């Protein structure tokens, strides 16, 4: 039988005490939805989700199943969900690199050990990395942002870095 | 005479879904 | 008179399978 | 009259346990 | 207004979960006094009854397996109990236990059958039985305490159709008496 689609809307990136919704959706008519979180093995037999004011407790991996007759179908795809404005937001330099490359430096006072680095637009490009050195290959102009956050919490991300506008040549 | 008294409880739900790997 | 009404839900079912590796 | 029939099915049961490694 | 949800009951199987064949069986589902009515069901099976006890005067493959229970107060139901483990054992004709020492503290037992079972389970009598598995006949137990050794070869196909039980084998580690 299978999967669902499991959404975070407006994004599955939520910053704290702001809201998202967690929506699972199968084929229409269908007996029952289930939808699970992982960490806390907590879940529910409806298909939505209305989060109001994000915790960092509801942080973490969420699936997805759909039960028709007695028969369950695939899990979704796992979904994050990460609470962001957990830390004060880093700050985002860049300079050019090796070759036709941009290295853009996320900056932070903490230890963190995480990092990620996204273009605003349609679609969006994501950059991830442990030091605070983010090296792109031909790199376009735009509107870039970071995130810094620790391994031993991944779902707990700082607020973003104020915009870049990167123009490259 | 009066209605009838109420059934006995339903069946046992189905099992949950298979585990996350 | 008539039958009685339908009785109260069955407990939640078992556990699922385990997961894959 | 004569008792009810039997309630609906319980609610499914919990997700199963993560797998082996 | 309630703190949380109604406690497990126990679920027992007297004399034991392990029954021969034809032998009897009591399943006792067991939750706080003055409890409205108790559920017992069978596990993949739409098998269960709204009584507390399941006496199987004659213990049957088909009733082997897993089973649970719980109980209700009012329309609500508790948590399930511990799922018990019903086994029926002489479904096969019983292995041969032998053992063969080995000099660094712990011992090998062949637990032998003209089959091709790919599960095998070891007990030794006393108070807390020690349990042992196995995918192979040949179990190493390390630190063996002294007793009286049994064994039991089934399938994974059928994981509640045991043997019969072995011939017992008396192990004797020396030098732990109580003198
Ligand atoms: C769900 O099951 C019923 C038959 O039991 C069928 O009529 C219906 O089309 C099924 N729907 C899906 C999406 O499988
Ligand atoms: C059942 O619940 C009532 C309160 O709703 C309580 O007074 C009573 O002791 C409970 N008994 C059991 C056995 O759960
Ligand atoms: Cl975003």
């Amino acid at each position: 039988l299978p999967k669902p689609s499991l959404q975070a809307l407006p994004s599955s990136l939520v910053p704290l005490e702001k809201p998202v919704t967690l929506r699972c959706q199968g084929p229409p008519g269908v007996d029952l939805y289930r939808l699970e979180k992982l960490s806390s093995s907590r879940y529910q037999d409806q298909a939505v989700l209305f989060i109001p004011a994000m915790k960092r407790s509801l942080a973490g991996r969420y699936r997805c199943s759909y039960q028709n007759g007695s028969l369950w179908s695939l899990p979704s795809d796992q979904l994050e969900l990460v609470a962001t404005g957990v830390f004060a937001k880093p700050s985002l330099s860049a300079q050019p690199g090796s070759g036709g490359d941009v290295t853009l430096q996320c900056q932070t006072r903490y230890g963190f050990d995480q990092f990620a680095l996204y273009k605003e637009g349609d679609p969006e490009r994501w950059y991830r990395a442990s030091f605070p050195i983010i090296t792109v290959t031909a790199a376009h102009s735009g509107t870039y942002r970071c995130y810094s956050f620790s391994s031993r919490d991944p779902y707990l991300w700082s607020a973003p870095s104020d915009p870049l506008e990167l123009v490259v040549t | 005479g009066p209605p009838g008294p109420p059934g006995p409880p339903g069946p046992p739900g189905p099992p949950g879904p298979p585990g996350p790997p």
